[PDB]
């Protein structure tokens, strides 16, 4: 089945956290679902689970901060980590749960215990707890010998991360390459999308660069020329 | 560490090969062989004999 | 089970139960429901020989 | 977390759980790239969804004094992740953590020439009071790239930010060097260079204001 997590991208240390997953594939009040986490320099940290009851069952190492519920209205799945700081900055996955049944015994002396494993996950959604306002990117177009030259666009100056480079849709979908952001010593992120184009090309050929910075959000398009 | 068993696991001070010296050692017993010796009741216990 | 010898007086041995090695599984013991109820039948026909 | 593993490209690796069950077990291991999704490889000890090859293999538990171990043969530049060991026995409970993670590192990858590519600051930033050189370098194998600037024949010491060496699609390292200037430096001086240093080898390249 599909998944797909949606959220705000950054908000204010000490008040509310929300986001929402969308399911794909299957029914919503037939799975156990879970969510999971990772925080830079730190490994995966299990949430907590719902069962097909709508009971839960939360991770004692978040003091009892999380919340999961289910909505078949419109087959999401939501969580929420309440008061939170600046250690919960993470990337969360909602993903579906199996339980599994270990029998090393007798059935009527208890002699099992269940396991939960996860076979189907989201992609993640990127989550940044800081006290500033996001400020959305001032792109500027890099203008363009082996047959082939490069066509690139400077996203410059945005916080916080991500953010998606697309070029002409599903057109231009190779050679392009959309380089990791730095993180400047004014707390503000910048990446570069660079495309190989023939020579032959240009002048006959139109390009543009979709940046998405969905976390912000902004949106600046330019069509490159040299 | 199990929720919601029939032995426990007791831990108690014990003399030593020399008389002066006195050791604590843990050991596993069963329910049945150990009553409570408070039933007021805290988690010290005794041998039922 | 395992035995964990532990010495309380000079030459005198106390063994007590070490940590069990595996899962704790308590006792149990199977008779075959099929043999018990044939055996119990042989059984109350010679107990109605007494009792009508 | 982290727990280093070297290997080389293809060798017989053997990932053991950090864990060692008290009891009947049933281990869970998962395959994590960074910035992607977790991949579930065993779970019940042995058994894997649909979809994993024939590489990734785990320890059966027939009672034996056994540890839990993820068998990975012959492993590729695309297996180059983290791996989790999810520990489930009779005797530890309900287990809420992963344990720590085993960063799996592929040697004897074929040394890769990095391929650098200068832009100079756009027109739309110079009217706007600011000027920043990018250079960008990837296609490059190991990751250990000195990138430095220099301006004319000076080297450049301050407002050089450079980004950490990380893989991509193409399972080899890229990079990326900002030099932010101003309007009235950039100007000044009649050429600035992009220099890296990969490997013992020195390329650069040269953009000059026009
Ligand atoms: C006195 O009698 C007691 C009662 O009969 C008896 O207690 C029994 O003891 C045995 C041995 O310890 C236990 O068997 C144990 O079973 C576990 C689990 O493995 C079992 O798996 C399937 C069921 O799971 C299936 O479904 C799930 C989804 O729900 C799937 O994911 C999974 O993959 C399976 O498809 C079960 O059908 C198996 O049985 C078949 O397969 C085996 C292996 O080929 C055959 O030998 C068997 O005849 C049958 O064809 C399998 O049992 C296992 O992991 C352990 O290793 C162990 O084998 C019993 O659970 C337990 N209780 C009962 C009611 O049987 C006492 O042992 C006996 N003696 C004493 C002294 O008390
Ligand atoms: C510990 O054992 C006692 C003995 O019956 C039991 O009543 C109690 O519930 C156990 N502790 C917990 C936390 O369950
Ligand atoms: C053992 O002796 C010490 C010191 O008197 C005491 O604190 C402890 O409670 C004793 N333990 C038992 C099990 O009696
Ligand atoms: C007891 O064990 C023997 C082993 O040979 C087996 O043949 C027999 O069926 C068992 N009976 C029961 C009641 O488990
Ligand atoms: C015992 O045997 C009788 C005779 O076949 C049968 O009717 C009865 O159901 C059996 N009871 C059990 C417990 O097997």
């Amino acid at each position: 089945v599909q998944l797909q997590e949606s959220g705000p991208g950054l908000v204010r240390p000490s008040e509310t956290l929300s986001v929402t997953c969308i399911v794909s594939g299957g029914s919503i009040s037939n799975y156990y679902w879970t969510w999971i986490r990772q925080s830079p320099g730190k490994g995966l940290e299990w949430i907590g689970y719902i069962s097909d009851r709508e009971t839960t069952t939360y991770n004692p190492s978040l003091n009892s901060r999380a919340v999961i519920s289910r909505d078949t209205s419109k087959n999401q799945l939501s969580l929420q980590l309440r008061s939170v700081t600046t250690a919960d900055t993470a990337i969360y996955f909602c993903a579906t749960a199996r339980r599994g049944q270990r029998i090393y015994g007798v059935v009527s002396f208890g002699e099992f215990f269940y396991y939960y494993y996860m076979d189907v996950w989201g992609k993640g959604t990127a989550v940044t707890v800081s006290s500033a306002s996001t400020k959305g990117p001032s792109v500027f177009p890099l203008a363009p010998s082996g047959g082939t030259a490069a066509l690139g666009c400077l996203v410059k100056d945005y916080f916080p991360e991500p953010v998606t480079v697309s070029w002409n849709s599903g057109a231009l979908t190779s050679g392009v390459h959309t380089f990791p952001a730095v993180l400047q010593s004014s707390g503000l992120y910048s990446l570069s999308s660079v495309v190989t184009v023939p020579s032959s090309s240009l002048g006959t050929q139109t390009y543009i660069c979709n940046v998405n910075h969905k976390p912000s959000n902004t949106k600046v398009d330019k069509k490159v020329e040299p | 560490n199990i929720t919601d068993g029939e032995l426990k696991n007791c831990s108690f001070n014990m003399t030593t090969e020399l008389r002066d010296k006195r050791q604590k050692v843990h050991a596993l017993f069963y329910k049945l062989d150990i009553v409570p010796i408070n039933e007021n009741q805290n988690t010290s216990y005794r041998l039922i004999n | 089970n395992t035995r964990k010898s532990i010495r309380i007086g000079p030459g005198q041995w106390f063994y007590a139960t070490g940590d069990i090695i595996g899962d704790i599984r308590q006792a149990h013991c199977n008779v075959s429901k099929a043999t018990w109820n044939e055996t119990l039948g042989k059984v109350v026909k010679q107990l109605r020989k007494h009792f009508g | 977390y982290v727990s280093p593993l070297s290997v080389a490209l293809g060798e017989t690796a053997r990932i053991s759980c950090g864990r060692q069950a008290l009891g009947s077990r049933a281990v869970q291991w998962y395959q994590h790239k960074p910035g992607q999704a977790p991949i579930l490889l065993i779970y019940n000890n042995q058994d894997r969804p649909s979809g994993i090859p024939e590489r990734f293999s785990g320890t059966p538990d027939i009672n034996f004094g056994t540890t839990a171990t993820l068998t990975i043969s012959g492993v590729e530049v695309g297996d180059e992740a983290d791996y989790y060991c999810h520990m489930w026995d009779s005797r530890s409970g309900f287990s809420w953590s992963f344990g720590g993670a085993t960063r799996l590192t592929v040697l004897s990858q074929p040394k890769a020439a990095p391929s650098v590519t200068l832009f100079p600051p756009s027109s739309e930033e110079l009217q706007a009071n600011k000027a920043t050189l990018v250079c960008l370098i990837s296609d490059f194998y190991p990751g250990a790239v000195t990138v430095a600037w220099k301006a004319d024949s000076s080297p450049v010491k301050a407002g050089v930010e450079t980004t950490t060496p990380s893989k991509q699609s193409n399972n080899k390292y890229a990079a990326s060097s900002y030099l932010s200037l101003t309007p009235e430096q950039w100007k000044s001086h009649k050429s600035y260079s992009c220099q890296v240093t990969h490997e013992g080898s020195t390329v650069e390249k040269t953009v000059a204001p026009t």
